[PDB]
């Protein structure tokens, strides 16, 4: 039922600013809670961050406390990161996952390429 | 148990208002009684006094 | 406030139409009349 | 936090047989929250385990796993050139996400 | 860890006249300036109470406990309350050790005198622990302290009133009317049929084993009036089976 | 004309006609919550995979957190779904404490005795619902699931109480013979396996039932629905909504000395009388409105149309020839410095006639 | 109001039962006129003052 | 609402009751009192007067 769409790849300058795009397909933005996950290129996963769209709160991953603004729009059903003061070393593939209350699988983004 | 509530509870109202109309007659008849009462202390106290 | 709670559920006091004073008058106008002319 | 840590790093295996990857909390977990991933080069993670176990919808059938406590394991009961893969376990505590370790399953 | 001493002075349990304490306030509603008619578990007027003075036997929980201490040496630390106290059932232990409060659910094999002793030597108290449900630590830390407890559990909820006030007492509990304000409020789920108080015994440890003492009585499921004051502080009670009056 | 409709008649007399009343309407709603900062974790109770025997069923507490219940309702996985004391529709906007999800697997035809007062092996021996329950019976089939293990009691002693969970499996005489332990003849183990088959009949296949018990306006919230709150308004009348309470009327500061563990006051017809603010914890005071009580002065429509009202307990600030009484406030009437015979009584000294360009 | 407090469907439902309000309302209205009434001729025997 | 209906019935039969009976009683009550007040009057007339 649920499905997530992001937006493409991109490619940036140092100092510039990356914002992510997550639409959340199947419904339920609301009462779900949502992730981003980054994977520099030869690494693991880690977590950035996230948002609970409904109950308007953030919270950080600590390597990234500062830098990056998780927001969500609830009228279109869309949840966005934007990551500040980009670096070479945040080449990346940014991923959006998310999970509905009530239930207890992780559902998964396609992962954009954001090169600095 | 709320088979038996229902049927209770069925014989309590009847019940009750049975003792409401009881009571609301001896209320009136009270009333009636007072009034000789009070006629014959009037009598008493014209025509014997 | 007693005379409230029983207000805020539409229990309510109507005033009487004769007032005290007017009472007090009535009283004073047949001793008055008492002490003045008797029964007559 | 609660860091998991997998083993073996890194391993060499012959399809036909049956392996294992275990995975170590440094402080136990609940096992309803824990999830076993699958991922090849260029593919976004794949779920084949939620809640320490709870075959996922799609799955080979070929992956089974539990566990409690700190210690938890995934099992693959018969390897197939196609389960190669880096495989991690992650942990959902919802305000806190552990990642890390692929133990690293080649031929 | 645990000492299998006996050495005690052997005394009978005195009695105490309970009087008009053992009021709680019986709900989260203010009300003020009424007579309000509530049934709850609540200490009989004038009961038969038990007087326990280093005293730390088992007692019946029953239906609840009023519990009542006295001291200005500050030896009574807290309750421990359970069936066994085995490891075989879960048990709630109480404790303030100073160092914080401590409160915890589980199944705790206990001693058999399951003391703290007084600086402070030593904790002793447990001989083992499984896996536990519930764990709360609070932040660290003639007789002139009373303080009044009532220990309920409800539907599983541990609930707890108390009040403390200034005495001057040489004997027995000061007669004069209290309510006792809700505390806590505990969501545990287990079955108390019997507890014990957790004293400090003083050292300076049968070599040293050294002024303490509480009151125990039972509720019942009587009907007061509860009286309001202006400030909704309940202030007075009829107890409505106490007598024709 | 309201005089008319309530007499009963195109016809009035001369006098005093009560009628009617003066509702002063709320302008705006309040909505006020405490501020839940966590989602409530039920994908454990739902979509666990696995369920107690009811033999021995799984109680999970839920607390400080928020659910939506229009997902449990709107999803058309489940076979059943009813509600008692509460409309699956209302139960997402209402706040609650101690909310518990009870859990287990039982057959198919076992799904009738999880309920309020019905009987059988389960309702008497396994999981007891009370007769007087509030919260819903969620249940749907899980044959793909458990089907190939699970025990059910059928020997018991006596019948349970309401959520009792009793899981002694001692072996006891059923009959005529002095034993315990000694299975055989009149001594029997107490449970019997029903394993689930793929080949069981729907009767036997097994159900996943999650059983949702709530305590409904504790004065506390710990589980409360997916409601925003809104700024609150005061001296006005608004509707409200006070973590859970609602009603009419015009709330105001309240200099009452709550006991820090109080948080509503009540009135002597026990209804509310005071809310302590959930996010800011200020007494405030609830008073209806208005009331008024409206009589109509009528000289008799043989003679004229015009009519005075009388407003029976209002000050002459709310609502030309208007005079305040201590009967009200009336209105239409002309206040003359004479005085005459009593004609239409109105109170307090005051009456009213028709008179001269009447 | 006394019967349903502001309730659009208590109102309602109180409507399928007879003229139940009117009825108080004219025993209640009888009493009040009678309570003047009483002052009046127990005070009010002498017009002249 | 079909729920709400069976419960707000409950109380609006329970609450005419309450109406009905305080009406009856009051009623009685009013007639005792003009008969105190007819009593007054014929003692100011007869004695007063
Ligand atoms: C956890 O929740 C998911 C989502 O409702 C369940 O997944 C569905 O399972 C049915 C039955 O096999 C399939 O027909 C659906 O297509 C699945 N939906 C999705 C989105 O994957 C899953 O079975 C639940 N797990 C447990 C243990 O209850
Ligand atoms: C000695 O202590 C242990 C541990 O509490 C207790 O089980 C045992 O019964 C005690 N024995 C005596 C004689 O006090
Ligand atoms: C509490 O313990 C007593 C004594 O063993 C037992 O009879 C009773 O059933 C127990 N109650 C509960 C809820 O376990
Ligand atoms: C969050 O809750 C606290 C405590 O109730 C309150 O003081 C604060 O104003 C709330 N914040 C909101 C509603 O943004
Ligand atoms: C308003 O009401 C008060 C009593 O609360 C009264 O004293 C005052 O005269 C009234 N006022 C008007 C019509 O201004
Ligand atoms: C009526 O009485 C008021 C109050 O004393 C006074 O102001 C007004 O002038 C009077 N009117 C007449 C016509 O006497």
């Amino acid at each position: 039922q649920v499905q997530l769409v992001q937006s493409g790849a991109e490619v940036k300058k140092p100092g510039s600013s990356v914002k992510v795009s997550c639409k959340a397909s199947g419904g339920t933005f609301s009462s779900s809670a949502i992730s981003w996950v980054r994977q520099a290129p030869g690494q693991g996963l880690e977590w950035m961050g996230g948002i609970i769209p409904i109950l308007d709160i953030t919270n950080y991953a600590q390597k990234f406390q500062g830098r990056v603004t998780i927001t969500a729009d609830k009228s279109t059903s869309t949840a966005f990161m934007e990551l500040s003061s980009l670096r070479s070393e945040d080449t990346a593939v940014y991923y959006c996952a998310l999970r509905n209350q009530w239930d207890l699988l992780v559902y998964w983004g396609q992962g954009t390429l954001v090169t600095v | 148990p709320p088979e038996a509530e229902v049927q209770i509870d069925r014989l309590i109202t009847g019940r009750l208002q049975s003792l409401q109309t009881y009571v609301t007659q001896q209320l009136i008849r009270a009333a009636e009684i007072r009034a000789s009462a009070n006629l014959a202390a009037t009598k008493m106290s014209e025509c014997v006094l | 406030d007693l005379i409230c709670a029983q207000k805020f559920n539409g229990l309510t006091v109507l005033p009487p139409l004769l007032t005290d004073e007017m009472i007090a008058q009535y009283t004073s106008a047949l001793l008055a009349g008492t002490i003045c002319s008797g029964w007559t | 936090e609660i860091v998991l840590t997998q083993s073996p790093g890194t391993l060499s295996l012959s399809p036909g047989e049956r392996a294992t990857l275990s995975c170590r909390a440094s402080q136990s977990v609940s096992s309803s929250y824990l999830a076993w991933y699958q991922q090849k080069p260029g593919q976004a993670p794949r779920l084949l385990i939620y809640g320490a176990s709870s075959r996922a919808t799609g799955i080979p059938d070929r992956f089974s796993g539990s566990g409690s406590g700190t210690d938890f394991t995934l099992t693959i009961s018969r390897l197939e050139p196609e389960d190669f893969a880096v495989y991690y376990c992650q942990h959902y505590g919802s305000s806190l996400w552990t990642f890390g370790q692929g133990t690293k399953l080649e031929i | 860890q645990c000492v299998n001493l006996t050495t005690r002075t052997q005394l009978p349990p005195a009695y105490t006249n309970s009087f008009t304490r053992g009021v709680y306030y019986p709900d989260k509603v203010f009300r003020s300036s009424v007579l309000h008619s509530t049934q709850d578990l609540f200490l009989p007027f004038f009961s038969n109470v038990t007087w326990f003075h280093f005293d730390n036997p088992v007692l019946p929980f029953n239906d609840g406990v009023y519990f009542a201490s006295t001291e200005k040496s500050n030896i009574i630390r807290g309750w421990i309350f359970g069936t066994t106290l085995d490891s075989k059932t879960q048990s709630l232990l109480i404790v303030n050790n100073a160092t914080n409060v401590v409160i915890k659910v589980c199944e705790f094999q206990f001693c058999n005198d399951p003391f703290l002793g007084v600086m402070e030597s030593e904790f002793r108290v447990y001989s083992s622990a499984n896996n536990c449900t519930f764990e709360y630590v609070s932040q660290p830390f003639n007789f002139k302290n009373l303080r009044e407890f009532v220990f309920k559990n409800i539907d599983g909820y541990f609930k707890i009133y108390s009040k403390h006030t200034p005495i001057n007492l040489v004997r027995d509990l000061p007669q004069g009317f209290s309510a006792l304000e809700p505390l806590v409020d505990l969501p545990i789920g287990i079955n108390i049929t019997r507890f014990q108080t957790l004293l400090a015994l003083h050292r300076s440890s049968s070599s040293g084993w050294t002024a303490a003492a509480y009151y125990v009585g039972y509720l019942q499921p009587r009907t007061f009036l509860l009286k309001y004051n202006e400030n909704g502080t309940i202030t007075d009670a009829v107890d409505c089976a106490l007598d024709p009056l | 004309s309201e005089t008319k409709c309530t007499l009963k008649s195109f016809t009035v007399e001369k006098g005093i006609y009560q009628t009617s009343n003066f509702r002063v309407q709320p302008t705006e709603s309040i909505v006020r919550f405490p501020n839940i900062t966590n989602l409530c974790p039920f994908g454990e109770v739902f979509n666990a995979t696995r369920f107690a025997s009811v033999y021995a069923w799984n109680r999970k507490r839920i607390s400080n957190c928020v659910a939506d219940y229009s997902v449990l309702y709107n999803s058309a996985s489940f076979s059943t779904f009813k509600c008692y004391g509460v409309s699956p529709t209302k139960l997402n906007d209402l706040c609650f404490t101690n909310v518990y999800a009870d859990s287990f697997v039982i057959r198919g035809d076992e799904v009738r005795q999880i309920a309020p007062g019905q009987t059988g092996k389960i309702a008497d021996y396994n999981y007891k619902l009370p007769d007087d329950f509030t919260g819903c019976v969620i249940a749907w089939n899980s044959n793909n699931l458990d089907s190939k293990n699970y025990l059910y009691r059928l020997f018991r002693k006596s019948n349970l109480k309401p959520f009792e969970r009793d899981i002694s499996t001692e072996i006891y005489q059923a009959g005529s013979t002095p034993c315990n332990g000694v299975e055989g003849f009149n001594c029997y183990f107490p449970l019997q396996s029903y394993g689930f088959q793929p080949t069981n009949g729907v009767g036997y296949q097994p159900y996943r039932v999650v059983v949702l018990s709530f305590e409904l306006l504790h004065a506390p919230a710990t589980v409360c629905g997916p409601k925003k709150s809104t700024n609150l308004v005061k001296n006005k009348c608004v509707n409200f909504n006070f973590n859970g309470l609602t009603g009419t009327g015009v709330l105001t500061e309240s200099n009452k000395k709550f006991l820090p563990f109080q948080q509503f006051g009540r009135d002597i017809a026990d209804t509310t009388d005071a809310v302590r603010d959930p996010q800011t914890l200020e007494i405030l005071d609830i008073t209806p409105c208005s009331f008024g009580g409206v009589s109509v002065i009528t000289p008799g429509t043989n003679t004229s149309n015009q009519v005075a009202v009388l407003y029976q307990d209002v000050n002459c600030t709310e609502v030309s020839n208007v005079f305040q009484t201590r009967a009200g406030c009336l209105i239409g009437a002309e206040h003359v410095n004479n005085s005459y015979e009593c004609d239409i009584p109105i109170g307090a000294g005051i009456c009213a006639s028709y008179q001269t360009s009447q | 109001m006394y019967i349903c407090g502001d309730s659009t469907e208590c109102s309602n439902l109180l409507l399928q039962y007879g003229s139940f309000c009117t009825q108080l309302n004219r025993a209640l209205t009888g009493i009040a006129v009678e309570q003047d009434k009483n002052t009046q001729e127990v005070f009010a025997q002498v017009k002249q003052i």
